C-alpha cells in the first residue's frame, strides 16, 4: 500500500516520502510524461512502469508483509498481486537509497509543464 | 518504528 511503501522509504532513506518524493521531478507521486530528470527520479519512472506491469493489482490500497534481514528487505508470502507490489516498493527504495547522492532538492514540486513526451517502459 | 536490532 502507499502508507506501506512509505514507510519503506523513510526506513531507507531516512526522508519523508510526503513531501521528499511525493511531487518530485517528472515521475514521482504523480509520473505520466517527460524525461525523468535524475537518477531519482528513473527510480520513480520505474516504479511507475513496475505497477504498469500489474494491471489487475491495486498497490495503493492492497497491503503486503515484509521483513528485514539484516538491513535487507525480505518481502514475504502473500497473494499473487501482493508479492508483485512488494519487489515494485522493494527496488524503488533500494534505488532510492542508491541515488541519495544526487538528490537535488531543486526537482521537489517540479511543475507539471516541464514534463513532456511520452518515455516506454 | 520497525526495528529488529541496532
Amino acid at each position: 500500500s502507499l502508507l506501506e511503501f512509505g514507510k519503506m522509504i523513510l526506513e531507507e532513506t531516512g526522508k519523508l516520502a510526503i513531501p521528499s518524493y511525493s511531487s518530485y521531478g517528472c515521475y514521482c507521486g504523480w509520473g505520466g510524461k517527460g524525461t525523468p530528470k535524475d537518477a531519482t527520479d528513473r527510480c520513480c519512472f520505474v516504479h511507475d512502469c513496475c505497477y504498469g506491469n500489474l494491471p489487475d493489482c491495486n498497490p495503493k490500497s492492497d497491503r503486503y508483509k515484509y521483513k528485514r534481514v539484516n538491513g535487507a528487505i525480505v518481502c514475504e508470502k502473500g497473494t499473487s498481486c501482493e508479492n508483485r507490489i512488494c519487489e515494485c516498493d522493494k527496488a524503488a527504495a533500494i534505488c532510492f537509497r542508491q541515488n541519495l547522492n544526487t538528490y537535488s532538492k531543486k526537482y521537489m514540486l517540479y511543475p507539471d509543464f516541464l514534463c513532456k513526451g511520452e518515455l516506454k517502459c | 518504528y520497525w526495528a529488529a536490532a541496532a
